[PDB]
């Protein structure tokens, strides 16, 4: 079991798919690109009209404004708790899928990217992997797309280029 | 340079993810995140009170180890929000994978308890830009394309699941 994996110089092929798709960045300086919505199901709920997305790999989770977040919550049926927001293990599995829309592309991860199943009881609450930071000026207001989102997308920062790529991540 | 390098990583929990770096003649080693939302390197330095949870269980930088340690010691400042990180500017030579650069680096002497004792590594890597770089110090990255011996001025992340 490898837990993970930087390659300075290129990348590995070995733990992807198919072919790195790409986002300029908005400015060169920062790890961030455009986002263009949100989805939870088939429908756009958030950053519909436009909105950025920094691409943090020394965060945890995925990340949005207080205000983001508590709708992105409401439309899950998530609870507010001082640090995390939860929902009853029993309904993990049937939570929608996520979709962030990044260049050309959605960006979908299902309850399994995102819901910590530690249970399948409706007498237990589990965590859900995306949590509400406000960051400020210069960078924030943001997203940023933490290892949540890494886990499932491989990921490439090229300064050559001033792009970030994406590719499926083979685990 | 044709040259690639490589860095197995840690997963713990699906809330931290780290590997190694060394620091110093003899290396000295240290669990890393490496941090595309920041641009510093930090370690805890062995200037870190006891007195502080977070540095009393990590593995600190004791320059008076390394002979190739070259002193600065400008104070540097980051601004967490459960309170501030801080220490001091040293350089010396940094080895991730195959790879060794002389790096200015931050040496931490107080931080908060929370979060930072309950991370598994010791310290940081940011893999982001001198313009979010704290006194303006040059990043890693910036340093090893300037060895010019990568195949190419990129780095990529796999993550795990647990
Ligand atoms: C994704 O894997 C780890 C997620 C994760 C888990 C726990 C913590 Cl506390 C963090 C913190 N953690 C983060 O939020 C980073 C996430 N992105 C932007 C900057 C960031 O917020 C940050 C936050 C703190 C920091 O402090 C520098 C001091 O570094 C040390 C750290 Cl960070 C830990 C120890 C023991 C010693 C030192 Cl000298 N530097 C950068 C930075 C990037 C580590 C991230
Ligand atoms: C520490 O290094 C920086 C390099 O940018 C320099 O500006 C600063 O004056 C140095 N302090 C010293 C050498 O004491």
């Amino acid at each position: 079991s490898l837990g993970g994996q930087i390659v300075l110089g290129g990348s590995d092929p070995q733990h992807y798919e198919g072919n790195f798709h790409y986002i300029n960045l908005i400015k060169t300086g920062v790890w961030q690109i455009q986002m263009k919505g949100v989805s939870v199901g088939s429908s756009t709920l958030l950053c519909e009209d436009g909105c950025l997305a920094l691409v943090d790999t020394g965060a945890s989770y995925i990340s949005g404004s207080t205000s983001s977040i508590e709708k992105l919550m409401e439309a899950l049926g998530a609870k507010k708790r001082l640090f995390d927001y939860v929902v009853k293990c029993n309904e993990g599995p049937t939570l929608p899928d996520i979709s962030f829309h990044l260049g050309g592309k959605e960006y979908t991860l299902t309850s399994a990217d995102y819901v910590f199943q530690e249970s399948y009881s409706s007498k237990k609450l589990c965590t859900l992997a995306i949590h509400a930071m406000d960051i400020p000026p210069p960078t924030g207001p943001t997203w940023a797309l933490g290892a949540t989102f890494i886990r499932k997308f491989y990921t490439e920062f090229d300064r050559r280029n001033n792009r970030i790529g994406f590719a499926l991540a083979r685990h | 340079g044709n040259t690639t390098s490589s860095v197995i990583l840690t997963n713990y929990m699906d809330t931290q993810y780290y590997g190694e770096i060394g620091i110093g003649t003899p290396p000295q080693t240290f669990k890393v995140v490496f941090d595309t939302g920041s641009s510093n390197v930090w370690v805890p330095s062995s200037k870190c009170s006891r007195l502080y949870t977070a540095c009393v269980y990590h593995k600190l930088f004791d320059a008076s180890d390394s002979s190739s340690y070259k002193h600065n010691g400008t104070e540097l400042t980051l601004r967490y929000s459960t309170g501030t990180v801080s220490g001091f500017l040293s350089q010396d030579i940094i080895t991730v994978g195959g790879i060794t650069v002389t790096q200015m680096f931050g040496e931490v002497t107080e931080m908060p308890a929370l979060p930072f004792m309950l991370a598994e590594f010791d310290g940081v890597v940011g893999m982001g830009f001198i313009e979010q770089a704290i006194g303006r110090v040059t990043p890693i990255f910036d340093n090893i394309i300037s060895q010019g011996v990568l195949k190419e001025d990129v780095f990529s992340f796999y993550y795990n699941r647990d």
